[PDB]
């Protein structure tokens, strides 16, 4: 329309309406020029990765993309506290994305000084992939998300993808995607861009902790009419075998018949947060649980949903089982235990097997006059008919959705790092600065990004008499208010926040 | 890096010698005592389950000796009582691995994996 | 229930001799798990092989143990100076009880 | 209305109409006064149970409840015979419940003698939980059901529930429900109470036995065009390796390729009813298959549906594999084998693995010139793509339905003790005597309960030429007619009756 | 209608219309007299089968059955090449079956010579089991399916089924089925029989190879915000226990968090086509993986869908894991390696674990000061929440559909030999010669069969820049044209043709 007239306004606010929520967030961004506008092959041999498990083939592209996939982009900590305390379930509904206030800059850098000037006739290419024809990188929980604090200015990440390989060399089945082949809407300093999206139907993420454990469902005061095998002998001696049956009842509750059994387990190694208890050897890679695919061993992370620790022991955690977040300012390499935030799953200990414990025992052989009855510990257990399980909780820092791989079959597609599985997630948004002349001008753009997601809720119906556990901030004085900036203007979040406080009956 | 050692008792009287445990826990492992008379043969002496609920003996020492396994101290106690001159021999603290394979693909084998050095116990 | 094996088996170096241990009371097989232990004098006995064919990590492939005929036996191929020392046979039966053989040595000539 | 007129009538009968069944049962009940009108904490400490597997924490309530969840409540043995004989399947559609003829008594005890008289000003509270806000205890197959024989007057069981626990202590998440906080319809001697219920869609409970075994679905007259590996050596010698392929054909049927494979298995220990065969030592609790949760072992009962014994051996039964019902008057503790009724799964041995046997083998290493091929037995096999299985059969004495836990995921929810899985079962019906004055009158009440269920059926379509196996009584003479009273008037059921007689193709 | 006029025409062609395909096939057939018009009980003992695993029981019937269940019946190689190169998926929508020009021949035999004379009076009885009352044997991939070449005349196979059995003997539950009881239509020479059947809805068969491995879906240019455990000790010495966390990033791609894990595996033994590598011992039956049912070991073939071999090694195949086809003229028993064709699944190695490799590792114990972290290999793995997998591919020679055994439950019914699973497959079509009088005239029939299927397609939408992998013939000179006749007119199929060439993103 024009250079001198604003192409959009600032929107940050949240309307809490009935059973629905609308969260609007707006950020300011800067997009540089990557690879001098070139599509460059990459591999492990370019970076120098020696090992075989790390071998990869792929391309790096000049295009950038927008990642809002993390929760804290949309939900401020005060909205989150209102959400997790009052609500059993939630899930996205609609997605509105506006891109405006495009400002393109040009740079001429002399020997000692660089002069930053505007460029009025330059353009910025952008498009959305609604056909899901490009590789989808938003499901790996990468950095580069919109920052949690509205006044932060963030840098658009570079878009790349990987494909088939054998060693560091590609194969004839690998694919190369030149994003130029896609139509894109070009924007000058006056144009704006918007689109809408409809989240496909997905189940409400469970946001509650079970009041009743799975092994305690049966009524306490009444005997069952089912019998169990109490005694296989009368006493010490020769040829004392006998069969004696007893009633399953409150006196012995472990042997009663039950209609449902806990979910699957794949045993993680148990690492203790008190270092004097850990074995004195390097077992970080050697003892880790991992699934092997095409001869390349990939660590199991985070793995199936399982309780992190037994009741009463909070100092242990599965070696690769639990999601780990860095604190503000945490270094990139070799940070000690107090620079990272560890998420314990103990809410699901009711219906899910403990990750560091065996799922149970199974009978190895037939007993007889010669052979005693023997058993062995079950390390892994697949799904059996009649298992119930709780998925992994979602966190304020955690990812929201992932794209279900397109395959013949899948089971309970809900992703393992948490959130909502979808066959058609919110599309990727690819943006770049159009090259203005292989000698080009130093150029970058900036502007505004506003993402809006309508959320649906499920209200708390419970009749529980005594008060619920709620998420609250401790009253004791501190030198810095949690979820705020310090004296230098550095916004940090003190602890990872779970979504499960309110309780339900099992 | 697993291996252990046995307890040393004087010759000539009933005692309970100990089998210390290094490198592994006696809780999840099946443990056996093996006694060899000097220069002739090796004879099974006793067996104890990992849960400890299953215990069995050799007929010569059955109804006589008593085995006890302390998990906290990583020590395997075998109490010999009312010894005979035919009980004079060397004892080993054998470690037996039963069905080493994992539960999904399980194979049942029984053999003495790790051997504590023998200590002689003489009845005199 | 008495394990039976022949006490006398002397083989010159470069010669493979078979040692056969069986049970007098009944025929052997995989169910009555066999095992083979060398006891090197001055040292504690080390398991030569276990559960028939399987070979212990430490042991060489020169000698192979298999169940041949009614009673399972080890079959040393091209014996050499090192492998020779007192051997014992043992097969697991019932619950928690093992019976050992009389023992056998072997000697390079 | 008035005291002098009846509030209801006696309906006990079953109408067989077309493809549907209508079964009605009216009983007489007596409700005592529980806990002297008090809610009371209950844990193992109050009972004194030391073992940590039995640790429980809960509350016992003054309320009673009605349990009709067992089949023989709704079916006379002749109706049960008429059902399982001609029908390949059945399932409930509607539920109707009527509670009337309230008669309230008051007990006034002298020194040695107690006096009984009606109390007209006394009321009886009743309500039903439509929202499942309360715990659901009806799925554990407790005693206190409506009795099988209509002339028996029964005692309403006591209501109590359990919650989260650590040892005998509770946790801040533990929930306490006060049932007085639920709006409840109060009844005097003239009032009646009723409501209607609708069962949610559940699949027809299969009531037939497969004729064809899974592996035998082939055609004995025709060869397959697939090949298998017959010979890896030519003959005894050295360096004899070869590869030889044969045709899979009716001569050797074990090696053919197949479309489907039997269902999952979790092995159980095998116990013989001939006692000399069993091992001498005490293996009842040590050798039993148990799933562990939160550090508390729990016996696996009844466990995934699996054939109890190989064909030809019925003397062996899985240790915790099958339901065990007591004979009439069977003692509570340490009764012998002949005093209890051990059910057997033999019907499902077609499509299901044997509970005491391995599921099969898997190759444990790479066979090569240096080392031979090896195999390891499989003790527990999770679901694999392409499995088929039969759920556990239901018995005249067995439970009808069970409540599916409210969870993020479950697989084939059909309960393990048998029956129909539902996320909205028939509600709990709570009833108590209203306290009339910690000084209250010793009091109780009696009345009528008529529960009417509308069953739907599936007709028998088979073209089978030879006659079916039908459930028939024995003509040989006995001192007592089976399924009838003895000289002292005690109704007894001779044996558990299964539902699977008719045959289908696989 | 009349002898002097034909009852139909000859239709063979494939019409390619939009997204649909209409495949027409017409053959000439011959139906002899089976069992001299008798139902003969057959078991292993009557045939002489000694093995317990091969014990069978069943009946041989005079009826024949038409089998078009194999792909090359409906498709020409060019129609196959046109299908698999341009399309991402196809499913059968409708089936039309027409039988015409029935002719009956009576053979007169004399010592000098035998003369065949047409018999006008005799009729052929044909009926289809629409209600699926009869046992279904089409799904077993049996021989006798319609010929690849139209010119060839084929003989309809005899129809027999095997019921329940205990060793050699039958059991009470077994049911004997008589074909005669079902209503059937009798046709004279003038008469023709035709029927139309509509296929049940089924998922599109996947016919593409993923270009992205499940583990490499990550963005290669960006670090995740999640952390993993890098170091458990500082260095070599005593009391070095420590914890160190690091960012999961492209430098080390094995330890990143992932939302999905590969599908299940049940390991197969690995056999090398180079004989000197394989062990010098008879491991054909001893080392195989088999699922035990009711005490009869049945070999696992082909088993769950798994990649046949690691990338880079194509000379290794699972012992019982690959569909094996014979070359034209292959002998029945103990052919050498070259007479047969072994399909390899390496296309699916992206989302599926290698059949001959362990699925991964799981820790078997708690670490401590006195215990090192121990692991064990996972030989088979059931379904876990969040797995994805590809089914087994269909071949030009392979089966199309299979009937889902009627059961209370099943998981991912798609058959293991490939193709579309259906609860209501195309019905069996039974045909026989009517007996003309236990001394009957020697009689056989001939005629025409025309089957028409309508295949629906899914178009290829991909944006891939570099050219696809395609299926093409080799231009190098040869003594014959592949998929054509030799000098004597024998139709030969040189190799198996998979359906997976085109690529998709994961």
């Amino acid at each position: 329309d024009g250079v001198g007239s604003s192409s959009g306004n600032w929107h940050c606010d949240s309307q809490w309406l009935g059973d629905r929520v609308i969260t609007t967030s707006t950020r300011t961004w800067a997009l540089p020029t990557y690879n001098n506008h070139l599509y460059k092959q990459i591999s492990n041999s370019t970076s120098g990765g020696s090992s075989n498990d790390n071998a990869y083939f792929g391309y790096s592209t000049p295009w950038g993309y927008f990642d809002f996939n993390r929760f804290h982009c949309h939900f401020s900590p005060r909205d989150w506290q209102r959400l997790i305390n009052n609500n059993w379930g939630f899930r996205p509904k609609r997605l509105n994305f506006k891109l405006f206030n495009i400002q393109v800059k040009e740079v001429t850098d002399n020997n000692g000084v660089k002069t930053i000037a505007n460029n009025l006739t330059s353009t910025v290419q952008v498009f959305t992939d609604s056909d899901y024809q490009l590789p989808y990188v938003l499901g790996s929980a990468h950095e580069g998300c919109l920052p949690p604090f509205p006044a932060d200015v963030f840098m658009i990440p570079q878009y790349g993808y990987l494909t088939l390989n054998d060693g560091s060399q590609a194969v004839g089945r690998s694919s190369f995607y030149c994003l130029e082949y896609f139509p894109s809407q070009m924007l000058r300093t006056g144009n704006n861009f918007q689109f809408s999206y409809e989240f496909e139907n997905v189940p409400f993420h469970s946001s509650y902790a079970h009041s009743q454990s799975l092994d305690r469902l049966m009524n306490p005061l009444i005997d069952q009419y089912l019998y169990y095998l109490s005694k296989t002998i009368n006493g010490s001696g020769q040829n004392q075998q006998t069969l004696k049956f007893s009633v399953a009842g409150p006196s012995n509750m472990a042997v009663q018949g039950r209609n449902y059994i806990p979910g699957p387990s794949y045993r993680q190694q148990r690492v203790s947060t008190t270092v004097t208890q850990n074995n004195n050897s390097e077992f970080a890679w050697p003892g880790a649980s991992s699934w092997a695919l095409n001869g390349r061993n990939s660590l199991m992370n985070p793995g199936p949903a399982m309780a992190s620790h037994k009741e009463g022991e909070d100092r242990f955690f599965p070696l690769s089982g639990s999601l780990i977040f860095g604190k503000q300012g945490t270094g990139r390499d070799n940070v000690d235990a107090d620079k990272v935030m560890i998420t314990n799953e103990e809410e699901i200990k009711t219906t899910n097997p403990v990750a560091t414990e065996s799922y149970g025992q199974v009978a190895t052989n037939h007993q007889s006059a010669q052979a005693q009855a023997q058993t062995g510990w079950v390390q892994n257990q697949g799904i059996l008919p009649g298992m119930v399980w709780q998925d992994r909780d979602v966190y304020l820092q955690g990812p929201i959705w992932a794209k279900i791989p397109h395959t013949d079959g899948n089971f309970h597609p809900s992703p393992l790092m948490g959130g909502f599985g979808m066959k058609h997630p919110p599309p990727q948004i690819l943006i770049k600065n159009t090259p203005v002349p292989n000698s080009f001008i130093t150029q970058y753009s900036t502007g505004q990004v506003s993402v809006e997601i309508e959320w649906e809720l499920q209200k708390e119906n419970s009749k529980r008499w005594n008060p619920e556990i709620q998420y609250t901030s401790n009253y004791y004085k501190s030198n810095n208010v949690e979820f705020a900036v310090n004296t230098e203007g550095v916004y940090s979040e003190p602890r990872p926040i779970g979504t499960r406080y309110l309780t339900r009956n099992l | 890096a697993v291996e252990s050692g046995g307890g040393l008792v004087k010759p000539g009287g009933p005692l309970r010698l100990s089998c210390a445990a290094s490198g592994f826990s006696l809780s999840d492992n099946y443990m056996t005592w093996i006694r060899q008379a000097p220069g002739k043969g090796l004879e099974w002496v006793s067996y104890i389950s990992s849960s400890g609920s299953f215990i069995n003996y050799a007929d010569s020492v059955k109804g006589r000796f008593t085995i006890s396994r302390d998990n906290a101290k990583n020590s395997l106690y075998l109490q010999m009582n009312s010894l005979r001159a035919e009980d004079t021999a060397v004892y080993y603290c054998a470690r037996v691995l039963s069905s080493g394979g994992l539960t999904t693909s399980w194979r049942a084998l029984w053999y003495f994996d790790v051997w504590g050095r023998g200590t002689l116990v003489t009845v005199s | 229930t008495v394990v039976t094996q022949e006490p006398s088996f002397s083989v010159s170096p470069g010669g493979t001799v078979t040692l056969t241990c069986g049970l007098t009371s009944g025929s052997v097989s995989t169910s009555y798990y066999p095992s083979w232990y060398q006891q090197t004098p001055g040292q504690t006995p080390r398991t030569l092989i276990y559960s028939t064919n399987i070979r212990s990590s430490g042991v060489p492939d020169r000698f192979s143990g298999s169940i041949l005929g009614n009673k399972a036996a080890l079959t040393i191929t091209g014996a050499q100076a090192d492998d020779e020392c007192d051997y014992y046979c043992v097969l697991y039966m019932g619950s928690g009880i093992w019976v050992f053989g009389g023992g056998t040595k072997l000697t390079v000539l």
